[PDB]
């Protein structure tokens, strides 16, 4: 139950993190359980959400466990809750602008 | 009154992981890049393979937790790195 | 050669332990069961790593078999298939009727049964074969 | 400590234009071990497999990597199988096998960086038709199934990538998933990219220019990898893939390595 | 070859002697026994080395396939070994002095070879029923 | 199948106990020195099978530790048997028994050989 505040437009870096340093598969979903952003092996993938063109991630940090989510062009309608599922640690971070 | 027996020749299983050795019918002359890799790190195929059908046995498998899929994944990283040598890599180091 | 018989033991799984010990007597007789091409100098050291790799298996199939029958030979009997010894069966090793063992259980069940006690019997089989000598 | 410097290095080897034809490599088990084939045919990968044989080596598995498809694999025997770790999770790659190979012809004709893959229509419409039969088993044989394109990401997983002859094709499988199933041929606009993302580790790779002649590819599609999107319904199956483990959890699903322990003890009434 | 290939041939000494004379030699013979070119130096190390190790492990697995067969019958390592199977008198019906004094093993084995499968079944069963009860 | 079975054997009570516990191009470099490590193993198998026939003639086949019915003579290095297992290495035996090991092997022949005829009667 983390708290993240933005203004508008800026890049927020939500973060889930494992303890392995070996690029394990994660995902990122929202409150309606639609995929935001996902890892598939060594490639990135999106999901058919309404953040599909705006979401991003830092590719070089996956090899150290850190699996961020970087969102551009913060509107008002993305003020929701987001869920990172690494293997079990379904951490929820909520966002507001 | 009952005394402990010992039998040799019993069909007993034991869940455990090991290192599986590869086998394929490489040619040892062809410069196709898999027939090169399957000569340094393989063995000729089984000429007369042994296969036994087991009666009455039930057995629980699992696909998503197999430990030989990560042994196929290793020997194909090791294939392509000695097979498709690239002109420019860009591997993040992250000190 | 020998690695063929190491897997032929498994033909009696799924059956009952009275029947599988009887099949083992038939299996006892069933456990009694070439690169000559023009080789270039490039094929010479490549068909020889194909020779050593197969011959590191045929000696492992021999060396596993002698590491079995070194452990049996500690427990009195070397080369016996069916071997019973002079240790009394303790009652605390998953007590059950003897008709409730050799008639309605497969051999894989005994892996689930007495694997908590399998190390304790092995020390007893050493000691009683050492106490009797 | 948070924005730590990551030196993106660049090692440059000596790169010729080498051939690439994957041969079947089958994994044997060492001495004192065995491999248990699962000879069932409704086998969805998990659970108790009721007919189990024991083999030392498996079938000639072809190491054929791809995204969004599974070329040159091995077929089923009864029907199209739909395997997943946890279905109704919407985060697990639904594997699919084919009991018939949808053949795909793919050639670079005579631009250098352009190719086309040809797949026969209505061998694909019946095979999309077989999949929406067994898919409705795990659903209420309703909630109209709508195939669609990918969502985005890397170019390696939003298009069917493979590598035939040495060149790294990137085919736009967008006509293959455009239907919606209520209750002649197709041409695909491939490229040949030179700056790819490696599937092996994290990193990019730049390769030599494509070869001069013609490049043929005769592959037999024996598998898909889909993915749903759980809204709040139609259950749209946006295809994907890219973790290469899933290309070999669809030819090593019927195997298991065990250890043979041929010394047992039991009570007997002997003397 | 240079291992246990000489032992299988050393058994064949003192054929044509009497069966008492071979038995005296049984326990005592198995007590006493068991170029300036770089190209030839390569093959003498690499492919002529493998091909003599494919014949030394052939003589091992020929030997262990013999001492395993004596293990079903119960002996397994004793060169002279006698069992509990009673000799049927319809097996050549010959005098025991007529056999061990003046008969060679080759002359003896030609007499018995009609039914040596039938003897080999009894010695397995008798060692299956002496470890059963 | 052991030819070494070492495990750094120094003290004899630790040597006896652990014995029951433990033993219970560039292709030319690796093919010449792979055959050398197969001649190590295949000889160390044939050294075992030659040895287990020698213990089989004495009657002690298979058993690692075996006890037998031949007592010491007077000229077989009469030291006290309690300090012998206390402070001595196994290496110091073959120094300490020099020419007695050939007649010990002869007496262990006849101890079994007379026993094979004794139970025969
Ligand atoms: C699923 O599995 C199937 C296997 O069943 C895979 O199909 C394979 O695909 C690869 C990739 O294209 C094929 O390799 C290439 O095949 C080309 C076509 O060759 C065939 O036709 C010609 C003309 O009739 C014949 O001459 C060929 O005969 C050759 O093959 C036989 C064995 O079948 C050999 O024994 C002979 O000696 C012949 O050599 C075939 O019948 C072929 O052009 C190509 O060879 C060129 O390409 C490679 C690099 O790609 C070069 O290293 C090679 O030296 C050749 O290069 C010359 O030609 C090119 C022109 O293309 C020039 O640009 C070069 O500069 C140079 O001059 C190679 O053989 C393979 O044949 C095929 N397997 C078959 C059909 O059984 C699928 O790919 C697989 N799916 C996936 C996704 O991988
Ligand atoms: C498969 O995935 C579903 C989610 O789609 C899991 O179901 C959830 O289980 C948790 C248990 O903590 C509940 O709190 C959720 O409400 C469930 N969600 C739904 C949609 O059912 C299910 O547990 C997964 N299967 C396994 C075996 O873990
Ligand atoms: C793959 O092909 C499809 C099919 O054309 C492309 O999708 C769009 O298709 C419509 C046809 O109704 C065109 O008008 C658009 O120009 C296409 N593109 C977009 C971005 O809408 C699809 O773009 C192709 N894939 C790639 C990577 O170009
Ligand atoms: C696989 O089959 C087992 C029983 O055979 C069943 O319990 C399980 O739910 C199935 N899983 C899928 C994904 O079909
Ligand atoms: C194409 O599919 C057929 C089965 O119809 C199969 O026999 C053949 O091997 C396949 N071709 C490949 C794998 O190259
Ligand atoms: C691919 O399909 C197009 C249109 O159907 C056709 O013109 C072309 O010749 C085909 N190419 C091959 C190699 O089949
Ligand atoms: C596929 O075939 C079915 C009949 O089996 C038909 O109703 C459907 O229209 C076909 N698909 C397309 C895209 O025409
Ligand atoms: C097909 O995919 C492209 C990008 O992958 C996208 O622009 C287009 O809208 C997709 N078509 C449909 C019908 O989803
Ligand atoms: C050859 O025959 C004679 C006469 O029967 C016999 O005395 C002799 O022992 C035989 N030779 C040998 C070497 O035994
Ligand atoms: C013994 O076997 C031979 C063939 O090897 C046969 O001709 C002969 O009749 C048999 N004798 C007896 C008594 O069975
Ligand atoms: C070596 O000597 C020390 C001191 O007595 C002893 O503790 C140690 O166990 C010895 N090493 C071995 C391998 O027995």
């Amino acid at each position: 139950k983390k708290v993240v505040l933005g203004k508008k437009g800026d890049t927020v870096e939500l973060t889930c993190t494992a303890s392995q340093k070996k690029s394990i598969q994660f995902h990122w979903k929202n409150s309606n359980q639609i995929k935001i952003l996902g890892n598939q092996g060594s490639f990135l993938t999106k999901g058919p959400s309404k953040l599909n063109d705006r979401a991003d991630s830092r590719r070089s940090l996956w090899d150290q466990g850190n699996f961020p989510l970087i969102i551009k062009n913060l509107k008002i309608e993305d003020s929701d809750t987001y869920i990172c599922e690494v293997e079990d640690q379904k951490e929820e971070v909520q966002l507001l602008v | 009154n009952l005394w402990v027996t010992v039998y040799y020749g019993v069909p007993v299983w034991k869940d455990a992981e090991t290192t599986l050795f590869c086998a394929s019918d490489a040619k040892a002359y062809e410069t196709e890049k898999h027939n090169v890799w399957a000569t340094h790190a393989c063995v000729p195929t089984d000429p007369n393979p042994q296969e036994i059908h087991l009666e009455n046995v039930t057995e629980e498998f699992n696909m998503w937790k197999n430990n030989m899929v990560e042994q196929m994944h290793t020997d194909i990283i090791s294939l392509w790195d000695q097979s498709l040598k690239p002109c420019v890599k860009l591997t993040p180091l992250c000190v | 050669g020998i690695g063929a018989v190491f897997l032929g033991f498994l033909g009696a799984a799924g059956s009952t332990m009275g029947a599988a010990s009887m099949t083992l007597t038939v299996q006892a007789r069933n456990l009694l069961s070439l690169l000559r091409a023009p080789e270039a100098q490039q094929h010479l050291l490549k068909l020889t790593v194909w020779g050593i790799k197969q011959l590191q298996a045929r000696v492992l199939a021999v060396e596993r078999y002698l590491r079995d029958q070194q452990l049996l030979g500690i427990w009195g009997c070397s080369g016996k298939l069916i071997c019973c010894t002079n240790v009394p069966w303790n009652s605390s090793w998953s007590n059950r009727n003897l008709s409730e063992i050799w008639d309605n259980m497969t051999w894989l069940q005994w892996d689930k049964e007495i694997s908590n006690y399998t190390q304790i019997i092995y020390g007893l089989l050493e000691e009683s074969q050492n106490q009797q000598e | 400590y948070r924005l730590i410097n990551c030196n993106t290095s660049a090692i440059t080897q000596a790169c010729p234009k080498v051939s690439f034809e994957p041969i079947p490599i089958h994994y044997c088990a060492p001495a004192g071990f065995a491999i248990l084939k699962c000879k069932d045919k409704k086998f969805n990968g998990t659970g108790p497999c009721p007919s189990v044989s024991t083999v030392q080596c498996t079938h000639g598995i072809k190491p054929v990597v791809s995204t969004q498809l599974l070329l040159n694999g091995s077929l089923a025997e009864e029907e199209v199988m739909i395997r997943s770790e946890n279905i109704t999770n919407n985060a697990k790659n639904i594997l699919v096998q084919f009991n018939t190979p949808v053949q795909i012809n793919c050639t670079r004709p005579n631009d250098i960086r352009q190719a086309h893959c040809n797949v026969s229509k209505a061998t694909w419409n019946e095979t999309l038709g077989k999949v929406v039969k067994q898919l409705r088993k795990h659903f209420g044989n309703n909630t109209i199934i709508r195939f669609a394109n990918s969502s985005g990401g890397d170019l390696e997983v939003t298009t069917h990538s493979f590598n035939c002859g040495g060149e790294f094709f990137y085919c736009n499988t967008s006509g293959l998933f455009n239907s919606t199933w209520i209750s002649d041929s197709i041409t695909l606009p491939c490229r040949i990219k030179q700056i790819i993302n490696m599937w092996q580790r994290i990193g990019q790779a730049m390769y030599a220019p494509p070869i001069q002649g013609v490049i043929r590819c005769v592959s037999n599609i024996t598998g898909l990898i889909l993915t749903r999107d759980g809204g709040s319904t139609t259950e749209t199956f946006r295809p994907g893939g890219g973790d290469m483990r899933d290309n070999w959890r669809s030819e090593l699903y019927k195997y298991k390595v065990v250890k043979i322990e041929p010394l047992g003890v039991a009570p007997t009434r002997c003397k």
